[PDB]
């Protein structure tokens, strides 16, 4: 299901768009992305 | 009986202040011809005095230069008779606006005549009908002594919507005298001063219905009453406790230029911290000059606490105080 | 002219709510759906009588109760506006704050004043739920298509149990009204689309039962050449009867007193017990489930959490805390034995403002609405005979 | 001393705290925290029974209609006796006349003979005027103020072999200024509505205002309520409304303006205690206990606590109480309104440092509301103290004394009316149920002989015999008038409908009723699950419901079965609706209406939504 | 509600680490008849780390870690619109002291002047500069020189030393 994190409380917050930027738990309105899982490739050395 | 939460609105009520300044406005104004000779209509009326902003009644002293020659022509039933008729005659037309009660609500009051009826007997709303049951039982198991009952009127009170800033803190002891498995009461405060304490200005232009600044403000020129009061009770705490600096930074924090009652709990933060530091278990560097800076820093706190206004300290014992440790120090 | 029918789309919505919850829970039959849906559609065609220019149509929380109402005398259904009253104060049938929790997507567009109308504002009062009553038997007519028989034997076996009398009274007043009577059967439901004015004649059928329940039982009583009523038990009887227990009838009737703000005995709360003030908060639990600046509401709650902090009820619990209304009479007829004049009108004159007040509010009408009933019932029975 | 305070001001309201601590490390709860600690203290009455004789508004232009205080007169003042206790009231027909010994509980005397002295105007205010302590004796002279007139008596010469109280007078002051007088105090001191004045007591009765005086009128003041009282006995008058206090030495020019209370608090009662240092005020919303200044007489304003109720009639009087270590001063709001009382604890000691405890209320009498409660002085951890109380609308001025340790005149009116001609003529119907009952307690008997017999079983196969005849004309009747598109009696037999009662076969004789008819065009309703109307609980069988009902009327009905019986057998046949149109008959009309009403009103007409 | 910020913070929303500054001023008219402080907001000037004003103040290694720092927080850098801007540190010449410099450049200073003169450096115990120089000229007399607002000004001695204090001709 399709989240992100909260930056101060970690809250996997999950954004709509026209919603408040901000967390749920704390009002907080710098909130960091997260991974999904997405299949990516490298080399070695 | 007691008095409830409710910002309650009603059209009659609103009437018949409007109803009452008015003529109020008329009357001062007829008065302003008089003792010269020998668009709300409220927030007219109130450019002539002044809300008091910290007290119910803005109380002045009387031993000043606040003295008054006293009138001895007396306003007897010849002057006050030709006085009335040329505003009601004139007050008629709004009474044929307002409905069939406040024409009598207004000339029965016009003559003395303090009305019985209370305006929170017809509010008739099945909720705010609940908000007056259950802040009647509030008081009545405080005023009987019982906690573990009223705990649960007021976790009930605080759920309804409409409830005010008032009964929030006004009975907060039911989590302090609790204690049995309760939440202490400070950390309520903790709560209170927070988010309801602003540093606003008193705009006093504005008619104040349901907000009242004696207890429930926290703007600017007046201390929140309950903020002080978790000034004053966190200390009693510490003084329980037997830290100390946390609150002595959280007075530190704020610089409260206005009043005096902050500084002396400020100050009574160090004269509390330099006893148990005057102990010392002592029938040496580090705790010699340890205590005379809290030894030095009430005698500046109280200083500035006495140039501020009206706050009458002991200014003569709490110096014989700290300097009964000086004599543990020495 | 618009969003009238916005309003009807979910004024059948809430009634939908009203009568599943009495079919779900108070085994109400399934027939109760379909007789109500001809009460309900009739009415929508007097409103398509009207013309859509300037419609104005007439329809009030009154009226999804006195609709109510009508569907249960056809049904003849022992349940009546006490037990409608007492099914709506008490947070039962989704009456009040009906506006905010119902339909949840076809709220944001109805207009300010008519999302005002539509929740629980106010409880009925002073025959306002009669009123509507009168109104709706004439609008449409569920006189002559129905049936409107007013099973009185369906109602007085609640009466005899309110007080805990004795089973004579419930035919004692029977021949009391069975020589005042136009047709010996059915008293007689009243229609009134004719206009907007209360006549004076209290024609409605449930008032006018109440006032034979009245003068019933001071003739019983007052005039006892028999020696077989003594003045000794009417000292057990309503020093007995006022007696405040905490059944859920009981509770259920506090919270009746609580919501009518008009008469006196409804600042009765001051004369609350150890017991009462417990449940009366559980019930509380039962109001906030019909009733950014947010996450300090939720820090709030984390200090007052609703259920005690320790020692709660939940699980390792009793025996018994709240006996049932078959138990309780066990308490009052097991109290009042002895069985076998100014002062004894007097103790008679006890009951008189008691039961007359206790009914008071059982029913929503005031005092001057029960002169009413009093002086066109015994100045009628007079008449008759004299 | 303590320390956080204003000069101006001084709180300590409702449970929050104090603000004040001086830190005095002396083990001794090292504190000044201004609650001090015990455990509970309710109060229980001691009921006594002592003397006695527009609906939204009330008039502030009355005080009091009762004082009553100990007293001593000049035939006491020569003489060793000391310590006289008296009452009055007004009372009468229009109230314009005016009318004693403690024993163990305050009773009037047994020689009973209040001087009922007639006036010619209503009476508005009773006080006798107290005693400043400066003078060692007690005024022995009662106040008054009428709607004409201002009359002053003097209480001379009790006796004990009469105990008699007989009076002087002064000459009764008209209104040559005609303007009702307000309030009276002595400590002819007045204050009329919007001025005050000082008038000459006399010291003759076989035969004035003085020149000083000075006016209070507040344009914008629209009550009628004042009130006036001397300041530490030091010529300076504390002049009130319900708005303001005016301070006025009228021995100099020397006036100063203290309170104002237009914003959100206002003057309601104002009790002189007794100390003439230590003065109580009452606003709404607070409690001030407003002392005088030990060196300055000119205001002190002190501790004060907020009044938790919210009301517009408010009252208040103040008893003091005197310890060793300390004064007590309980302040009791009463109202005109409620019935309802409450009460504080001020622990006033010597160094002017006070503190609180709290505040506590107790319980009334179902008639009447409070208008007046009169303290007794009583000559002088179990708090003890003692008042009198005053109903408006209840005449019976009771007694209570405090310690640690309705058939209204609306029913007689409309009932028992006293004509000898229709005396009897309701008797004839109050003996048409002596002739019906007892008509009855044998015929119901003409079934109890008969215990389960084979005329009764006879009987209910000819009972429900006659059941299946009336109902399927009628099934027919309703089909073929079934197409109207546009009821339930079971009372069609009249043979006894009353000559079988047996309710475990009845039921029996319904499931076979039910089970001759299990096609269409009839349908039924169920009789154990709708039952539960009557009793709100789980009925669970037509067998049982009477078994509760049986164990319901066994202590008041004389031989407890024929009521009993005979009544759930008229619930059956007047719940009896059996003859419903089945479900072929709604779906044919219910849609009929709806095709009436157009698309508009069609999904507007839709169930089984959501 | 208000909270504390931490300089974790004001990076990741890349403006300033600002503080409030609160100035009461002062209204006195007439010698002082009426009197009226307000204490008026001014704006956010920023917060050097681990001064007084931030909120790492006294703050633990372990607490340091715990809202997003470094264990061995340096401080001393400003925050501003996210960059790092300290404030680099001068040489000026030592206060409290007359130095007694030669230099060519008072020579550029007009026609009777010398390369000679006496430069201090007078601050004020709030840490102002006034610096004070003392040229020479050829013709016997000795000139007095400042820098008041952004100008030079030139007077005798004998204007001052007389003005400081009454002295006569031989004291
Ligand atoms: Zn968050």
């Amino acid at each position: 299901t399709l989240k992100y994190i909260c930056a101060e409380c970690s809250s996997k917050l999950s954004l709509s768009r026209t919603d408040a930027v901000r967390c749920k738990d704390c009002g907080h309105r710098i909130l960091l992305k997260a991974r999904t899982k997405r299949l990516v490739q490298f080399e070695a050395r | 009986m007691f008095e409830v939460p409710i910002t309650l609105t009603n059209r009659k009520f609103a009437q018949r202040r409007k109803l009452k300044y008015q003529y109020i406005n008329y009357i001062s104004r007829r008065f302003d011809r008089i003792s010269k000779k020998s668009s709300d209509e409220e927030r007219k009326f109130w450019k002539k005095y002044e809300k008091p902003e910290k007290s119910f009644e803005i109380w002045r002293t009387v031993s000043s230069q606040n003295k008054q020659p006293i009138n001895k022509q007396k306003m007897t039933y010849h002057n006050f008779k030709k006085i009335e008729k040329i505003p009601l005659r004139k007050m008629e037309i709004p009474l044929l606006h307002c409905t069939k009660e406040n024409k009598l609500y207004f000339q029965s009051i016009s003559r003395g005549l303090e009305p019985l009826k209370t305006s929170t007997s017809e509010v008739r709303n099945y909720r705010t009908r609940h908000i007056v049951t259950l802040t009647d039982l509030l008081h009545l198991n405080v005023s009987r002594h019982n906690w573990s009952l009223a705990y649960k009127i007021f976790a009930t009170l605080i759920r309804i919507p409409g409830v005010q800033i008032k009964s929030l803190w006004g009975i907060g002891v039911e989590i302090l005298d609790n204690l049995s498995n309760s939440s202490s009461g400070l950390d309520f405060l903790q709560w209170m001063c927070q988010i309801y304490s602003s540093k606003s200005r008193f705009v006093q232009n504005i008619n104040y219905r349901s907000i009242v600044p004696p207890f429930q403000t926290g703007s600017r020129t007046h201390t929140a009453k309950f903020a002080i009061t978790y000034l004053w009770s966190s200390l009693i705490n510490c003084q329980k406790s037997m830290l100390i600096d946390k609150i002595s930074e959280w007075v530190l924090t704020p610089p409260f230029m206005e009043d005096a009652e902050v500084w002396f709990i400020y100050a009574s933060c160090h004269l509390l911290k330099a006893d148990t530091l005057s102990r010392q278990f002592v029938n040496r560097d580090i705790k010699i000059n340890q205590v005379i800076k809290h030894i030095h820093y009430v005698r500046t706190f109280l200083k500035i606490c006495l140039d501020k206004g009206g706050f009458a300290v002991p200014s003569r014992l709490i110096e014989n105080q700290l300097k009964s440790f000086e004599s543990r120090l020495y | 002219h618009e969003a009238k029918l916005l309003f009807l789309k979910s004024f059948q919505f809430i009634l939908k709510r009203q009568i599943r919850w009495l079919i779900t829970e108070m085994r109400f039959p399934k027939e109760f759906e379909h007789v109500a849906k001809i009460i309900w559609l009739k009415i929508l065609k007097t409103i398509n009588d009207q013309p859509q220019e300037e419609l104005k149509l007439q329809l009030h929380m009154t009226s999804t109760i006195s609709i109510l109402y009508l569907a249960s005398t056809h049904l003849s259904l022992p349940v009546y506006t006490c037990d409608y009253i007492k099914w709506i104060c008490t947070a039962k049938m989704p009456y009040f704050q009906a506006s905010e929790i119902l339909p949840k997507s076809w709220r944001i567009q109805l207009p300010n004043y008519y999302v005002s109308i539509l929740e629980g504002s106010i409880s009925p009062f002073n025959g306002q739920l009669y009123n509507k009553i009168a109104l709706t038997c004439g609008m449409i007519h569920f006189k002559e298509f129905f049936n409107s028989e007013i099973s009185c034997q369906g109602l007085l076996l609640k009466l005899v149990m309110q007080c805990a009398l004795p089973p004579e009274f419930y035919f004692y007043t029977k021949q009391v009204i069975e020589f005042e009577e136009t047709d010996i059967r059915n008293l007689t439901l009243w229609e009134r689309t004719d206009e907007r004015h209360t006549g004076r004649v209290s024609n409605h059928a449930e008032l006018r039962v109440l006032s034979y329940f009245m003068l019933t039982i001071n003739w019983m009583l007052s005039f006892d050449r028999d020696r077989q009523y003594p003045l000794k038990w009417i000292l057990s009887l309503t020093e007995s009867l006022t007696q405040r227990t905490t059944t859920s009838e009981s509770i259920g009737r506090n919270i009746v007193k609580v919501v009518y703000p008009d008469k006196p005995t409804s600042s009765d709360y001051f004369q609350w017990s150890e017991e009462e003030t417990l449940e009366f908060l559980k019930w509380m639990e039962k109001q906030f489930l019909p009733t950014d600046q947010k996450i300090a509401r939720r820090k709030l709650y984390k200090i007052f959490p609703l259920d005690r902090e320790a020692n709660h009820d939940g699980e390792f619990n009793d025996s018994t805390h709240q006996l049932t209304f078959i138990e309780d009479l066990q308490e009052r007829y097991a109290k009042q034995t002895p069985f076998f004049p100014p002062a004894r009108k007097e103790a008679i004159g006890r009951l008189l403002t008691h039961i007359a007040s206790q009914l008071l509010v059982d029913f929503a009408i005031s005092k001057e609405q029960l002169k009413d009933c009093i002086s066109r019932i015994k100045n009628a029975c007079l008449h008759r005979m004299n | 001393l303590g320390v956080g305070v204003q000069g101006a001001s001084l709180y300590c309201p409702q449970e929050n705290y104090t603000t004040k601590k001086q830190e005095k490390p002396q083990w001794l709860r090292p504190v000044d925290d201004t609650l001090a600690e015990d455990a509970l203290d309710l109060h229980i009455v001691v009921k006594s029974l002592l003397c006695d004789t527009d609906a939204f508004f009330w008039d502030p232009t009355v005080a009091n209609r009762l004082d009553s205080q100990y007293i001593q007169t000049a035939s006491d003042l020569r003489n060793y006796r000391d310590g006289t206790e008296i009452i009055a009231y007004a009372s009468g027909k229009t109230g314009s006349v005016l009318n004693l010994t403690r024993q163990n509980t305050l009773h009037l005397n047994r020689h009973n003979n209040v001087t009922s002295i007639e006036l010619h105007s209503p009476i508005k205010s009773i006080k006798i005027p107290g005693a400043s302590e400066s003078i060692g004796r007690r005024s022995n002279l009662v106040g008054i103020i009428t709607e004409n007139s201002f009359q002053i008596f003097r209480i001379e010469s009790v006796h004990s072999r009469s105990c008699d109280v007989m009076v002087s007078s002064s000459e009764p002051l008209y209104f040559v200024e005609i303007d009702d007088l307000q309030v009276v105090d002595f400590a002819a001191i007045i204050d009329i509505k919007g001025n005050w004045s000082i008038g000459r007591i006399p010291k003759n009765f076989n035969n004035l205002i003085d020149n000083l005086h000075g006016t209070i009128f507040d344009p914008e003041e629209l009550s009628s309520w004042k009130r006036i009282e001397w300041f530490s006995h030091f010529q300076k008058i504390l002049v009130f409304d319900r708005s303001k206090m005016i301070e006025i030495d009228f021995m100099n020019n020397w006036q100063t303006e203290v309170v104002q209370a237009k914003a959100w608090s206002n003057i309601r009662d104002y009790k002189r205690i007794d100390d003439k240092n230590g003065i109580l005020l009452t606003s709404r919303e607070i409690i001030i206990v407003g002392a005088s200044e030990s060196n300055d007489p000119v205001r002190r304003i002190s501790w004060k606590h907020d009044l938790d109720p919210d009301d517009t009639t408010l009252r208040i009087t103040v008893q003091k109480v005197k310890k060793p270590d300390h004064i007590l001063l309980v302040a009791f709001v009463y109202s005109m309104r409620h019935k309802r009382i409450y009460m504080h604890v001020f622990s006033h000691r010597k160094a002017n440092l006070f503190q609180s405890l709290g505040c506590s209320t107790v319980l009334e009498i179902p008639g009447g509301t409070p208008t007046g409660i009169e303290t007794i002085l009583t000559l002088d951890f179990e708090l003890v103290v003692d008042f009198l109380v005053k109903l408006r609308n209840s005449s019976e001025v009771y007694y209570y004394a405090l310690s640690n340790t309705v058939d209204h005149p609306e029913w007689a009116s409309l009932f028992n009316n006293a004509d000898e001609r229709e005396k009897e003529s309701i008797g004839a119907l109050v003996s048409q149920i002596k002739l019906k009952e007892r008509e009855r307690i044998s015929r119901v008997q003409n079934l109890i002989e008969h215990e389960n017999s084979h005329d009764e079983d006879k009987y209910l196969q000819d009972l429900g015999y006659r059941l299946s005849i009336a109902t399927n004309e009628l099934l027919e009747s309703w089909q073929k008038t079934k197409d109207e598109s546009i009821h339930s009696k079971l009372k069609n037999l009249l043979e006894n409908s009353d000559s079988f009662a047996s309710i475990p076969e009845f039921s029996s004789l319904l499931d076979q009723f039910f089970q001759y008819y299990q096609d269409q065009d009839v349908t039924f309703i169920g009789f154990e699950k709708l039952l539960h109307l009557f009793l709100h609980e789980d009925v669970p069988g037509l067998d049982i419901f009477y078994n509760k009902l049986l164990q319901c009327w066994v202590l008041v009905s004389p031989q407890a079965e024929l009521l009993t019986k005979e009544i759930v057998k008229d619930i059956i046949w007047s719940l009896a609706r059996l003859e419903k149109p089945s479900l072929f008959e709604p779906i044919q009309n219910e849609i009929s209406r709806s095709l009436s009403g157009p698309y508009q009103d069609i999904i507007s007409s839709w169930d089984m939504d959501d | 509600v208000e909270r504390k910020v931490y300089p974790s913070e004001s990076r990741q929303r890349l403006t300033s680490y600002r503080g409030k500054l609160l100035l009461k001023l002062k209204w006195s008219v007439n010698n002082g008849e009426e009197n009226l402080f307000e204490v008026r907001d001014c704006g956010g000037l920023p917060v050097m780390l681990q001064s007084n004003r931030c909120h790492l103040n006294k703050m633990s290694p372990y607490e340091l870690v715990q809202h997003k720092e470094e264990s061995d927080e340096i401080g001393g850098y400003f925050i501003v619109n996210g960059i790092e801007k300290l404030i680099r540190m001068l040489i000026v010449q030592r206060r409290n002291h007359p130095m007694a410099i030669i230099r060519p450049s008072f020579a550029n200073r007009g026609a009777s002047y010398s390369h000679y003169g006496i430069q201090i450096r007078s601050v004020r115990p709030d840490q102002t500069s006034q610096t004070n120089v003392l040229h020479y000229l050829n013709d016997g007399q000795v000139t007095f020189r400042f820098s008041w607002r952004k100008n030079e000004y030139l007077v005798p001695v004998v204007m001052i030393l007389k003005a400081l204090c009454h002295t006569s001709d031989r004291e």
